[PDB]
């Protein structure tokens, strides 16, 4: 979604998280962050949604 | 022939919403717990004491009752 984005995923902000040791903590803790930043991302297309034909 | 009507956010914006970790801190100092705890087991162990010492008098009134009808 940053390095090669596909739909509008260019005009959102969001962090990505990274984890450090490679383990199954770390990968929870990578999952819990990313539905906050999901959260983070749904504010903004809440209040971006644009008119128009579907 | 009326207005375009269409699901859209409202006028200005939709409130902000919360997304970031909230965890409060929510405790006393460890220094504290400790204290009571000891202060607990201070209490406990003088309470221990009087009521022991009241039992092994009251042993040893049962024994010489013992003694007396013994014979």
């Amino acid at each position: 979604r940053k390095t090669q984005p596909y739909d509008v995923y260019d005009q959102v902000e969001f962090d990505v998280p990274i984890g450090s040791r490679g383990d199954c903590y770390d990968r929870y803790l990578c999952r819990v962050e990313e539905m906050r930043q999901s959260l983070r991302i749904i504010s903004q297309c809440l209040n971006k949604m644009p008119p128009g034909e579907i | 022939a009326s207005k375009v009507k269409q699901d859209m956010p409202p006028p200005g914006g939709y409130g902000p919403i919360d997304y970031k970790r909230n965890l409060p801190r929510r405790g006393l100092s460890g220094y504290s717990m400790f204290a009571v705890g000891i202060g607990t087991l201070l209490f406990g162990y003088w309470s221990m004491m009087k009521w022991n010492r009241e039992r092994r008098r009251l042993q040893i009134e049962d024994f010489e009752a013992r003694i007396a009808l013994m014979p």
